[PDB]
């Protein structure tokens, strides 16, 4: 089934998977894209000279071991395999809690 | 496919490594070279008598079994290493 | 012994089941129905 295609081409990408790696190990470096589609700036303050803003902060980039060539849909997986994959360490400097 | 050399070396780093020992336990004592980059000093509350501070809290420690030989110098890892390996408690006493 | 049978059955029941795939992942496409019970509304 295709179900179990999925499910077989999942399991192989993420065997033998080094986390500690970024992308390209030894050679140039990554290029990571980034978006943000600002929800809302809440609150402006004068007296902690602060604001708060949410927003959707998207990262691309491109990782040669998540490369499968069997099935042709772009996989969306669960929220919880980002734990298993190498995602850059992003942080933003001027934040004092997010 | 440098990849598969480095997990390689990774592994044999962590192979019979235990990390509640300090680095030179029985014949050194460990010398922790420390710095601090305050990127921005907070502000300074009165009421409680307190201040904040943000700060890139930078340590250094010669460790004699995280020594490698490969391809690269220095291993940029992440920071998710740093949880197999010994690291100095460094508290702030105030 | 009816917790064994029943253990039994949780087993089988994720025993290959994979957690990252939606149900019908390139079959279909899934129907979530949804339902809200507000218990109190806030101030
Ligand atoms: C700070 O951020 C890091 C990374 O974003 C968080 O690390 C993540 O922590 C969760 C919970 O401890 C880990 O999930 C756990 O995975 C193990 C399997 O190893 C599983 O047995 C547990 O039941 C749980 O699901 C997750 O793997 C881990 N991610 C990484 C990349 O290390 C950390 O929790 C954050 N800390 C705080 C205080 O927010
Ligand atoms: C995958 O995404 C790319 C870029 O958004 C798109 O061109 C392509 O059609 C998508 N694949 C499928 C199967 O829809």
């Amino acid at each position: 089934s295709n179900m179990s295609l999925v499910k077989e081409t999942v399991d192989r990408l993420l065997k033998g998977y080094d986390i500690r790696l970024r992308p390209d190990f030894g050679g140039p470096p990554v290029a990571v894209g980034m978006n943000i589609d600002i929800a809302s700036i809440d609150m402006v303050s004068e007296v902690n000279m602060d604001y708060t803003l949410t927003m959707y902060f998207q990262q691309a980039w491109r990782d040669k071991r998540l490369s499968y060539n069997v099935i042709p849909l772009n996989l969306t997986l669960d929220n919880r395999v980002a734990d298993q994959l190498w995602v850059p360490d992003t942080y933003f400097l001027n934040d004092k809690k997010s | 496919d440098n990849t598969t050399v480095f997990t390689r070396i990774l592994d044999r780093l962590l192979d019979g490594y235990d990390n509640r020992l300090r680095p030179g336990l029985g014949e050194r004592v460990t010398e922790v070279k420390t710095d601090i980059f305050v990127t921005s000093f907070g502000p300074v509350s009165d009421h409680d008598m307190e201040y904040t501070i943000d700060v890139f809290f930078r340590q250094s420690w010669k460790d004699e079994r995280l020594k490698f030989k490969g391809p690269m110098t220095v291993l940029r890892l992440n920071n998710l290493m740093a949880s197999k390996i010994w690291t100095p408690d460094t508290f702030f006493h105030n």
